RNA sequence: CGGCGAGCGAACGGGGAGCAGCCCAGAGCCUGAAUCAGUGUGUGUGUUAGUGGAAGCGUCUGGAAAGGCGCGCGAUACAGGGUGACAGCCCCGUACACAAAAAUGCACAUGCUGUGAGCUCGAUGAGUAGGGCGGGACACGUGGUAUCCUGUCUGAAUAUGGGGGGACCAUCCUCCAAGGCUAAAUACUCCUGACUGACCGAUAGUGAACCAGUACCGUGAGGGAAAGGCGAAAAGAACCCCGGCGAGGGGAGUGAAAAAGAACCUGAAACCGUGUACGUACAAGCAGUGGGAGCACGCUUAGGCGUGUGACUGCGUACCUUUUGUAUAAUGGGUCAGCGACUUAUAUUCUGUAGCAAGGUUAACCGAAUAGGGGAGCCGAAGGGAAACCGAGUCUUAACUGGGCGUU
RNA sequence: GCACCGAAGCUGCGGCAGCGACGCUUAUGCGUUGUUGGGUAGGGGAGCGUUCUGUAAGCCUGCGAAGGUGUGCUGUGAGGCA
């Protein structure tokens, strides 16, 4: 598997198993969903009858008044105070096997090439911490929406793009599944490629 | 209104034993 | 919380190879002298829990 | 492309809801039937219970006795030992190859098939069929 | 996620009251009452779609009959004729002609009489 | 462990977080020497006010531009709020860079007080251990019951000594009770600050979005409500008319809107009227449904067509529940609106589906924090037997022609 | 003894759906064609709509969003569109 190195046409040579494999939709869909879950925090309200504020006095006699039975003023059937199955803060984190996570990234990369949404480059960096610079580089490179996975990550490339909305920059380890799919184009330095090459084995 | 006090008795009361 | 094994049953059944259960026969613990040797003899070797009771035993021994 | 993914067909069964109307199929009664202990919140009877009748796991006698020595004896497949790392399959060593478990103090070798690399087994026990297979593969079985 | 409910509710309710338009008193005002009125109307209809075909046939047969008698022959004989009148098949409604074209009818009666001779 | 019922439920060992060790039972010399606290000072660092902080205009619709369209500009600042509709460039901020006269938290550094350091030679926790009786604790219900605590009565040895190794004895091994101190990993949030949410949005959410623990109820403890929205801006209606120098209303005027007029956004439903069409005073019942004229209205060019009504007519005893069975004179509902009932967590098993495959997978935890590390461990690849043990067999028996469970 | 009336039974015409086979043709769907489709407890299958997250700094919207009230169309229905 060779990849057109874009700028200095050179070819990079990458693993066919990690860049030329068939797209396993289901398997990715499990991981992307999983990642979207676990984005979640718990943080949730609602007072069971056990925790609404009132005494536990029976509102009125069992029998005698022409009234429905009635037992606790906190009853879910009654008005103020209730909630039959009040929620609690909860954890939505899923598992995702090691081999399934990796399995998904591969199906994702190996699809980004197939739509040449992945353009790999020898070196990528901006010359100063100024957004306008980066805005221009992208302009010149014909890009708006981009992931740009740098090799080791530098100060200036990060501070630019902090304010460009459709563009983010991550180091090699920072690669997550939604992002790969999120942006219209993933850049990635040829240096990063080798990192990823191994991370996925 | 102010209008809000109901102390409804117990049935009301008189009679009934209805053969046993 | 983990299910608790119905401890009494644990002490009367053992999961076998194919997933059966085997038990000791009843009727062999006292008042013996009046029972045929043939009968008592047949009550020594363990035996499989029947198809009908499998449901019960399993529900008693989730960790069998 | 983040709204073009979809799960494998029949990987996400909807799951009974019940109690929501005639059409649903599980309305009103909610598949619980009419009356009795088994309907009703928190209904049901405990495991093993079979009406007040003396339960199976009580009609039948206990016959236990737990070896406790057995708990510290492992069994070894021929398929192992090749993976022991060092051609000497020792009292532990297997232990280090994570095929026994620390607490173990005894071990048989068992004809569970397939040994190739010559290996010498030391301080273990070994079945008639296993010894033969080891030896016939250039192995040695010293006590 | 708490569900407002109640916008869809009046949708369901008004969906029914609309069907109850015309009914007397509560039957057209009060949902609880209307939902019943609406159902049973449906029930009768489903029934009366089958009744309709009964009612009209005996309507037809009734007037087929007078016209037959008018031309001096009972319905009994008269259908038997047309049956026997060398096969030949013809709706009891289409004997419509009994009201709008009485010569054509009498003409049909004769053809029937002949087969019975 | 256990009316061996219901249930209760360890430890050994292993992977991790954090790791730390010291005094008294004392006298001699040397003496205030380590150290700790309390305290004054100093310093640094946080805190309790603060400062600076980029860049937008044209035009269209409109009551109003932040909106559309055009063309510029800042961005280490596109977090967020506001402004007459949705604003990176109007405002307040944000990133970023800065600031403390004073008082303080925290570290060190010392001053003052109190305190002891150090070397030599000593000392080594008795009404205690153990036992008897009664209870209580240990997962352990007295059980074959070690071990721990003690209300009661007792009562040692003292290093050649003593404790423990789950009755108990021997041997072995291992520890030193009957004095204390000790940081971190652990728990919690009345309250302070900042930030977040597949959390609620006025019958929800705190009981309380509102001057609510109020009004109210109760001798008292104590119980305990209802009730949010004019508009962009009050511009909150000068003046005139009816009326009782009224209530209420009609004009006028403000406004995009007054049908937004304060009983004020939206303004549903029950419920009550005015107006019009059609039916209805010889007719009997779940009130509709199938048929169906007439009338009023639209049609169409007619053409037994749409809408509304519905003479007359066939059929026709509501719903729920509960029941062998209900028009039932058996239950429940006066009506509307809003709310109101199979959830959540952890285990276990089955189905589907996905990964990998004789292997599969990690837990805590580390963390460049959904990655990567971590295989402690769990499931499976071998079964049989109560068990020792044997092993593709094994158990049964002296032994199987065998048989039981297993080997595909 | 021959008529005839009479049911949601049989037949006829049109339509839907499951299971069959046969022919057109197989990431199937057609055309036939035989057959099946009352239903409480209850088991199985497939769906509508509501709230909220992403997709979405997109898209619709003061040239009128949500809600309310009519009307037309559409689906087997929960509904949908205008
Ligand atoms: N008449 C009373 C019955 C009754 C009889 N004795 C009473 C004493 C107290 C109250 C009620 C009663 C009723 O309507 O139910
Ligand atoms: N049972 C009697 C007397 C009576 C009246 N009220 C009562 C209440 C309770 C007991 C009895 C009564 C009657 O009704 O004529
Ligand atoms: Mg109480
Ligand atoms: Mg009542
Ligand atoms: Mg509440
Ligand atoms: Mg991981
Ligand atoms: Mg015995
Ligand atoms: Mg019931
Ligand atoms: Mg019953
Ligand atoms: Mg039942
Ligand atoms: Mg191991
Ligand atoms: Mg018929
Ligand atoms: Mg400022
Ligand atoms: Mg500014
Ligand atoms: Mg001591
Ligand atoms: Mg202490
Ligand atoms: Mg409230
Ligand atoms: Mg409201
Ligand atoms: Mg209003
Ligand atoms: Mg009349
Ligand atoms: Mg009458
Ligand atoms: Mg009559
Ligand atoms: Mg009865
Ligand atoms: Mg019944
Ligand atoms: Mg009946
Ligand atoms: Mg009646
Ligand atoms: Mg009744
Ligand atoms: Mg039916
Ligand atoms: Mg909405």
């Amino acid at each position: 598997m060779e990849l057109v190195l874009k700028d200095a046409q050179s070819a990079l040579t990458v693993s066919e198993t990690t860049f030329g494999r068939d797209f396993n939709e289901a398997l990715v869909h499990q991981v992307v969903v999983a990642y979207a879950a676990g984005a979640r925090q718990g943080t949730r309200a609602q007072k069971t009858r056990a925790e609404v504020t009132g005494s536990g006095k029976k509102p009125w006699r069992q029998k005698g008044t022409g009234r429905a039975r009635s037992g606790s003023i906190k009853s879910p059937i009654w008005r103020s105070g209730g909630v039959t199955f009040a929620a609690r803060p909860q954890d939505h984190s899923q598992k995702v096997n090691k081999k399934m996570y990796r399995g998904a990234l591969k199906s994702i990369l190996s699809e980004l090439v197939r739509q040449d949404r992945l353009i790999v480059v020898e070196k990528f960096s901006v010359e100063a911490p100024k957004t306008k610079l980066l805005a221009q580089k992208l302009k010149d490179m014909a890009l708006e929406d981009v992931l740009i996975i740098t090799g080791e990550l530098d100060e200036n490339l990060f501070l630019a793009a902090r304010n460009l909305h459709k563009v983010d920059v991550r180091d090699a380890t920072g690669i997550d599944p939604v992002s790969l799919i999120a942006f219209d184009k993933v850049v990635m330095t040829a240096d990063a490629v080798k990192q990823v090459e191994e991370m996925l084995a | 209104h102010i209008c809000v006090t109901s102390k409804w008795f117990n049935i009301d009361n008189k009679i009934v034993d209805h053969r046993p | 919380p983990k299910i608790k094994t119905v401890r009494g049953a644990a002490k009367r059944f053992k999961k076998t190879g194919k997933g059966g259960f085997k038990h000791k026969h009843a009727n062999l613990r006292h008042i013996l002298t009046k029972k045929a040797t043939k009968r008592k003899r047949h009550l020594r070797p363990k035996a499989m829990v029947s198809k009908g009771d499998l449901g019960l035993v399993i529900a008693c021994l989730p960790y069998a | 492309r983040l709204n073009t993914l979809s799960p494998a067909e029949g990987s996400k069964k909807a799951g009974k809801r019940l109690g929501r109307g005639i059409g649903s199929g599980l309305g009103k009664t909610g598949g619980r039937g009419h009356k009795g202990q088994k309907s009703r919140s928190g209904g049901g009877v405990r495991r093993g219970f079979e009406g007040g009748q003396m339960p199976l796991y009580r009609r039948l006698p206990k016959f236990g006795f737990t070896s406790r020595k057995a708990a510290i004896t492992a069994e070894i497949r021929l398929s192992d030992l090749a993976k022991v790392e060092g051609g000497v399959v020792d009292l532990n060593t297997l232990k280090a190859a994570n095929i026994i478990g620390i607490q173990i103090e005894f071990a048989k070798v068992i004809l569970a098939g397939e040994v190739t690399t010559p290996v010498t087994v030391r301080g273990l026990r070994v079945t008639k069929g296993a010894r033969a297979a080891i030896e016939a593969a250039g192995g040695k079985i010293e006590e | 996620a708490r569900v407002k409910r109640g916008v869809i509710a009046r949708a369901r309710h008004k969906k029914i009251l609309k069907q109850a338009k015309g009914y007397y008193g509560a039957r057209s005002r009060v949902y609880r009452v209307a939902f019943q009125a609406v159902i049973k109307a449906g029930q009768y209809a489903y029934r009366d779609r089958r009744q309709r075909k009964r009612q009209f046939r005996q309507l037809w047969i009734a007037r087929i009959n007078a016209a037959a008698r008018q031309n001096g022959i009972s319905y009994s004989k008269f259908i038997n004729g047309l049956k026997k009148a060398s096969v030949e098949i013809d709706r009891k409604i289409l004997a419509d002609i009994a009201v709008f074209d009485k010569v054509a009818f009498t003409a049909l009666v004769e053809k029937a009489k002949a087969a019975l001779a």
